[PDB]
RNA sequence: AACCGCUGAAAGCAUCUAAGCGGGAAGCCCACCUCAAGAUUAGAUUUCCCUAAAGAGCCGUUGAAGACUACGACGUUGAU
RNA sequence: UCGAUGUCGGCUCAUCUCAUCCUAGGGCUGAAGCAGGUCCUAAGGGUAUGGCUGUUCGCCAUUUAAAGAGGUACGCGAGCUGGGUUUAGAACGUCGUGAGACAGUUCGGUCCCUAUCUACCGUGGGCGUUGGAAAUUUGAGAGGAUCUGCUCCUAGUACG
């Protein structure tokens, strides 16, 4: 159940012998350093803390050069963590590679990432509001949110309601999403679908559970 | 607050209050319930002497 | 003559191990209830905790009669329209075999700050081992 | 008045108390209960007999309930318990292979079921299935979970049943 | 079956059985007759 | 849950129940997705630093991030 | 409650009950099968668009798995509208000698408030977390979601 971390690149398509059209998403895959491996029995749990990219020693703090020194990894742009099981910790030890093999060619895979931000935004648009009559009397409520309770019982407005709020830029896992094509070359993984997020961000690769 | 302290101290000797007044009632002692408090407090060993004697009394 | 308080800085908290193996629930969560406030000391003022510390083991063995282990029912209310939520003493004891025992001596006990403390005080472990070796208490039966 | 009545023990069973634990040792197998704390056992040569430890209403019930079911599992260690089942219907046939059985019925697929510890099932022909178990209980479960799967039905009489009981008949149109 | 509060036997073969502090009547010979107290 | 049981006495029979053992729903609790230690019970793990240290902030160039914030990147050892 | 608690309907937004409309599990059937009827369990989701009329309702057309019954100030106007009702104008029928009147009708007829507190939707500052800091995190617990048609196959088989 361990996954990998990759770059947005975009979105283009691939055209099937059939001539059928299959749009997908390119994620810029470098090798993922392992820099910890967690068990049971230091912390309880089993995972693998693994990282990307490249980071400047000036923006590496001494203690997260420290830690990155202890793997003997270079540091990258961030440490992301996999929870994994005995299975998935076989050959998985502090300071080795992670690449793209880890997929293959036409498995179904969950990509979680973070969407794009569409900032404060009303109720018509995030919460899929009904719009109110543009016409016929209509004064300041085109795109009012209405009425968000009863009267004195309850008196109150419920927790949960739907009222305007940031939207976007939140944590988006998509599952189902097979997998076009792999390159270990070039550090490359194509992925059919959407695949949350906006291009240059940090999107995670995983095996999907339902399988 | 004077009757709390005292319960505690005849459950201490091995007595309730119910019945710790009622051997004060029986022996013809008349120590208020705030002098049995503070001996109760500051002196154990009087207060095991009292119940003492209502269990004797009982 | 006048009737003193305890003093918070002169008290002292003595720790006790209790069984709870076997016993009725409500009536062994009455005398922690008492131990915890303090009943049985003659310093006793309401306004001072001047009650002991309680490590409670075998949380889980606690007992109830009649039918009330499957019709004992814990409801809470999540703060959102429909969020009752009801368990049972049985799958409550199997989750969270602590907290019959906490909720039981928590409802005996005071409201406010001070009962607060009071329940802070209070101590309990699922199983026949608890990590309070350096404590060194003195093992209680009621 | 069954838990008055004395089960009687055949020679080669034997039956030891224990820990609050009964087992019966015959040439079939080996039968283990538990009985029951108001409910005693005493054990005299040729003969096992049952009293309660306080005498009540409450106690006579389950003192009857534990001879019962010794007198249940030492005759059926002593000879076994058998059961058969019937299936009627042009497409019904049921096959056993080792301690699992297959039937087919009228759903597509053939349903496959496992038998329990303790229970052998042979067919000397496919219509009929017969049950063979060690004790009592074992065998009506099995034989009743094999019934869930078919039961009969009152218009054509077909489905599994058993050969003892009878099933009412009813007239279409 | 038929679920009531007044449940009595319809004939000889009715028999009354308790289960689970519920009343029951049951009947070999017949499916219908065959009722529940609630 | 309703319902259907196995064995079984009270009640020599019968009986799903009183002891015991089963099947059973878009319902209950998990499993899926998101948040979550102000969970004051404030948890855990790996590193770094302690005669102004490790770091954080201000400031500047700024971002598919953003009302202000906050968050993300960079500041000559640089493609912000 | 008259030193003022804004009416009916519509729009927007909902929340809860089960005496359940569909879906789900069952007993009985005057249940052969398909379809049903009655009752029991079940509130997790879902539970239409139009013509007429100010309508709620109702009738109708065409759909759907179904177009459920209700509470919430007959939910919701400091969220919107203002068609009806309920001002002032005018007219018809009727009543009255007259001024005028009609749960009779008809045309027309100003809908204010920059949100302090609670609540709710987001987003921060402060301190705390037994020295401080950079990160990764376990999960007590909370929310979201929970719908279903049709075709083929089993099989034109079981049943008839």
């Amino acid at each position: 159940a361990i996954g990998l971390v990759g770059k947005k690149c975009g979105m283009t398509r691939v055209f099937t012998e059939a001539g059928a059209s299959i749009p997908v998403t390119v994620v810029e895959i470098s090798a993922n350093r392992i820099t910890q491996v967690k068990n049971t029995d230091v912390d309880g749990y089993q995972a693998i803390q693994v990282t990307t990219g490249t980071r400047r020693d000036s923006r590496v703090t001494a203690a997260q050069k420290g830690h990155f020194a202890k793997a003997g990894v270079a540091a990258g742009r961030g440490v992301w963590e996999f929870r994994a099981n005995d299975s998935d910790l076989e050959g998985r030890e502090i300071g080795g590679e992670i690449l793209a093999d880890l997929f293959e060619q036409g498995q179904m895979v969950d990509v979680t990432g973070n969407s794009k931000g569409k900032g404060f935004q009303g109720g018509v648009k995030r919460h899929n509001f009904s719009m109110q009559d543009a016409t016929h009397g209509n004064s300041v409520s085109h795109r009012a949110i209405g009425s968000t309770g009863q009267n004195q019982s309850p008196g109150k407005v419920f927790k949960g309601k739907k009222m305007p709020g940031q939207m976007g830029n939140k944590r988006v896992t998509v599952q189902g999403l097979e997998v076009i094509s792999v390159d270990v070359e070039k550090g490359l993984l194509v992925i059919k679908g959407a695949i949350p997020g906006a291009t240059g961000g940090d999107v995670i690769v995983r095996p999907s559970v339902k399988a | 607050l004077w009757i709390a302290r005292i319960n505690a101290g005849a459950r201490l000797n091995g007595l309730s209050y119910s019945r710790f007044i009622n051997g004060m009632k029986k022996a013809n002692i008349t120590i208020d319930r705030r002098v049995l408090a503070d001996i109760a407090m500051h002196d154990a060993a009087t207060f095991g002497a009292l119940v003492e004697k209502a269990k004797a009394e009982l | 003559m006048k009737t003193l308080s305890a003093k918070p800085a002169e008290v002292t908290h003595d720790w006790f191990v209790v069984d709870a193996d076997g016993k009725t629930l409500g009536r062994l969560a009455t005398q922690i209830a008492s131990r915890l406030r303090g009943k049985h000391k003659t310093n006793y003022t309401p306004h001072v905790d001047t009650g002991d510390f309680i490590v409670v083991i075998n949380a889980e063995k606690i007992a109830v009669t009649g039918k009330k282990a499957q019709d004992k029912k814990y409801y809470r209310h999540s703060g959102y329209p429909g969020g009752i939520k009801e368990t049972n003493f049985t799958k409550l004891i199997a989750h969270k075999p602590e907290d019959v025992l906490h909720k039981a001596v928590k409802g005996m006990l005071p409201k406010g700050p001070l009962g607060y403390a009071m329940i802070k005080k209070l101590k309990l472990y699922a199983g026949t081992d608890h990590p309070h070796e350096a404590q060194q208490p003195k093992e209680l039966d009621i | 008045r069954v838990a008055k009545a004395p089960v009687t023990l055949p020679n080669g069973v034997s039956v030891t108390l224990n820990d609050r634990q009964v087992e019966v040792k015959g040439k079939n197998g080996n039968l283990s209960l538990r009985l029951h704390d108001l409910v005693e056992l005493k054990q005299e040569d040729d003969v096992v007999t049952l009293s309660p430890t306080v005498d009540s209403k409450e106690a006579m019930m389950h003192t009857g309930t534990i001879r019962a079911l010794l007198n249940n599992y030492v005759i059926g260690v002593t000879e076994g318990f058998e059961r058969r089942l019937q299936l009627i219907g042009v497409g019904y046939r049921a096959q056993a292979t080792g301690n699992k059985v297959t039937l087919n019925v009228g759903y597509s697929h053939p349903v496959e079921y496992t038998l329990p510890e303790g229970v052998s099932a042979e067919t000397p022909t496919q219509t009929e299935i017969v049950l063979k178990s060690n004790d009592k209980q074992q065998l009506g479960q099995a034989a009743a979970k094999i019934r869930g799967f078919r039961p009969p039905e009152p218009y054509k009489g077909k489905g599994i049943r058993y050969s003892d009981e009878h099933v009412i008949r009813k007239e279409a149109k | 079956m038929k679920v009531q509060a007044s449940v009595k036997k319809i004939c000889g073969s009715c028999k009354v059985v308790r289960r689970k502090g519920r009343v029951h009547i049951i009947c070999t010979a017949e499916p219908r007759h065959k009722q529940r107290q609630g």
